[PDB]
């Protein structure tokens, strides 16, 4: 998702 | 936040900490909206606004509310003891809360003595807004920006209220619900801990209730699945795919 | 209270339960201990004092010690959680811990204008225990009074302060150290909120050091050993079994 | 004991 990979 | 049995000094130091990953991430420096809000549209402006297509206002919207959303994210990740929960958790928390925050962050942007927003780089009013077809969810959104007005909060206030919007040990699908109750318990330690020290727990009690935010954001995705059914291209042509994942 | 997580309310609430149960045991009245300063032994009843046996003089301290030491057990019983508690543990904290709240609370009954303590009816400085043989220990507990003295402590500073001195999750010989924790930890969240309510946080940094009270109670143990060594057959026949019980 | 006995 879009927000996974936000955050790493 | 993460460890039990917080020491007065470290519930000290994370009413600093959660203050300054606020700071770093505020989006808008309150000075530069508070200058501006002699910035007004016009009346031609307005009925500009008015005049626009339905979808190019939503497309609008949506790219600023995924920025303010980008903002969000990365106060979550500069926040105490969050990257420090597992991904699971970090993904639930943010989709139910992100919206959260940006509302309540929303409210410093918002001119009671005029009643009007701060939008692209001006100030307006609810009017501003009739081309989204959802009249309703405008009003109730400048009437929440209003109650938040109301509460006269400070710029640490907010970091250590929106940090706890986030910090939602309730949410449904956290896997380590544990490690998040006690980071949420020390951030409530610290909110506490700072109104106490400036005479201001009585906001306590006059804080949105249990529901009201969740409402706003329900009704968020209720109007652009509305949108989305008359303009079924747009969406997935034009707007942030963020805002798609978080909200379609 | 030993529930984890407690709430503001929840944790006003135990302000409230501590102070109720100190104000319940405090032995005397503060008032009458404060109007009763300028009534000071004279002269030849401190010579009185001075010339009796050391037997006599121990046995009267030790009476008086245990009369102080049945209200802070009456107070470790009306004390949010302390019942809860194992019943070893509940006999770990007050024979550790009985003690160090009588010396706290007798700060109450300490003038450190003219260096005397109520005694017997009337004021007297620490020459009118001359014949106990301990003069090292004496001038000790009058120091250490002195020091709380200078903290000018309200009777709600006494009862929060005490509780954490009896709530000591450090006591050697506790089975169930986890629940002393969370109730200590409880007792120390009234204590700060209290204290920062009333812009008083700044006495936490000038409460007595780590091992003196232990000091103070060790030197008790000891001096008290070197009686009964030289009067054995005084301790059995004539002071309190509590008082044997706890310290010999 | 006696702290036995004054706390049951
Ligand atoms: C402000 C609302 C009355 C309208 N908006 C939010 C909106 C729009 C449609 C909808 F179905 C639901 C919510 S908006 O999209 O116009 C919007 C979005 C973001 C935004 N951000 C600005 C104000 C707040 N800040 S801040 C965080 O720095 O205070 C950044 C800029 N302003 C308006
Ligand atoms: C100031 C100390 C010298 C008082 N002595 C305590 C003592 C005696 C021998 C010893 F090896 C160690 C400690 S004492 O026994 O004289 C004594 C004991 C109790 C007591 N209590 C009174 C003062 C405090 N209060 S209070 C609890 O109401 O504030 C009760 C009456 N006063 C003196």
């Amino acid at each position: 998702s879009l927000l996974k990979k936000l955050l790493d | 936040g993460s460890a039990p049995y917080a020491s007065l000094t470290e519930i000290e130091h994370l009413v600093q900490s959660v203050c300054k990953s606020y700071r770093e991430t505020c989006q808008l420096r309150l000075e530069d909206l508070l200058r501006q809000r002699s910035n007004i549209f016009s009346r031609e402006e307005v009925t500009g606004y008015q005049r626009k297509s339905m979808w190019e206002m939503w497309e609008r919207c949506a790219h600023h509310l995924t920025e303010a959303i980008q903002y969000v994210v990365e106060f979550a990740k500069r926040l105490s003891g969050f990257m420090e929960l597992c991904q699971n958790d970090q993904i639930v928390l943010l989709k139910a809360g992100a919206m959260e925050v940006v509302l309540v962050r929303m409210c410093r942007a918002y001119n009671a003595d005029n009643r009007t927003v701060f939008f692209e780089g001006k100030y307006g009013g609810m009017e501003l807004f009739r081309a989204l077809g959802c009249s309703e969810l405008i009003s109730s959104i400048f009437d929440f920006s209003h109650s938040l007005s109301a509460l006269h909060f400070s710029e640490d206030e907010i970091a250590l209220y929106t940090a706890l919007v986030l910090i939602n040990a309730h949410r449904p699908g956290l896997q380590e619900k544990r490690k998040v109750e006690q980071l949420q318990y020390n951030l409530e330690l610290a909110f506490h801990h700072h109104l106490c020290k400036t005479h201001r727990q009585s906001i306590l009690a006059k804080l949105p209730p249990k529901g009201k935010l969740r409402s706003l954001c329900s009704q968020h995705v209720e109007r652009l699945q509305i949108f989305q059914h008359l303009h079924p291209i747009v969406v997935q042509a034009a707007f942030p795919p963020l805002y798609k994942e978080l909200f379609s």
